C-alpha cells in the first residue's frame, strides 16, 4: 500500500518590540529624569529583541 | 583512472582558489567574528553599571 | 579466482597507470 502521512514543524514566531520610556514613564518629563540613575538598560532590553 | 590527470588538475586548482579566496579580504570567517564581537560587547556593559 | 564472472571490460590497456599482465579464466 502507499501512504501518505503528515508531519507539522514550526519555523518561525511573531516579532515584538518594546519602548522602554513609553511603557515605564509614558510623556512624563520627572520620570524620565529618574529613569536615567537606573542605567543603560532601555539599550540593553532594545538590543534584546532585535 | 582513463581521467585521473584531469581530475587531479581540478583538484589542484580548486585548492588554489580556496586559497586566493582567503587572502583576499574575506568576510567568511565572520561567523567566528561575532563570538569574540557579543562577548565583548557584554563585559563592556558590565563596566559600564 | 579471476573469472569474467567478477570482471568487467572497458577501454584498452594503454590509458590506466599501473596496469598489469595476467591470464582471466574464461567459464566458458
Ligand atoms: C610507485 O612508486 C614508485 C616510486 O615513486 C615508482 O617507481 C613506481 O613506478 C610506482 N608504481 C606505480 C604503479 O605507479
Ligand atoms: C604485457 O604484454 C605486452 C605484449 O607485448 C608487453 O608489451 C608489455 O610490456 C607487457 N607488460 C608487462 C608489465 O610486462
Amino acid at each position: 500500500s502507499i501512504s501518505i502521512t503528515t508531519e507539522v514543524m514550526p519555523v518561525s514566531m511573531a516579532k515584538t518590540s518594546v519602548d522602554c520610556n513609553m511603557y515605564i514613564c509614558g510623556d512624563s518629563t520627572e520620570c524620565a529624569n529618574l529613569l536615567l540613575q537606573y542605567g543603560s538598560f532601555c539599550t540593553q532590553l532594545n538590543r534584546a529583541l532585535s | 583512472y582513463e581521467n585521473q590527470k584531469q581530475i587531479a588538475n581540478q583538484f589542484n586548482k580548486a585548492i588554489s582558489q580556496i586559497q586566493e579566496s582567503l587572502t583576499t579580504t574575506s568576510t567568511a570567517l565572520g561567523k567566528l567574528q561575532d563570538v569574540v564581537n557579543q562577548n565583548a560587547q557584554a563585559l563592556n556593559t558590565l563596566v559600564k553599571q | 579466482i579471476i573469472t569474467t564472472d567478477n570482471t568487467f571490460v572497458s577501454g584498452n590497456c594503454d590509458v590506466v597507470i599501473g596496469i598489469i599482465n595476467n591470464t582471466v579464466y574464461d567459464p566458458l
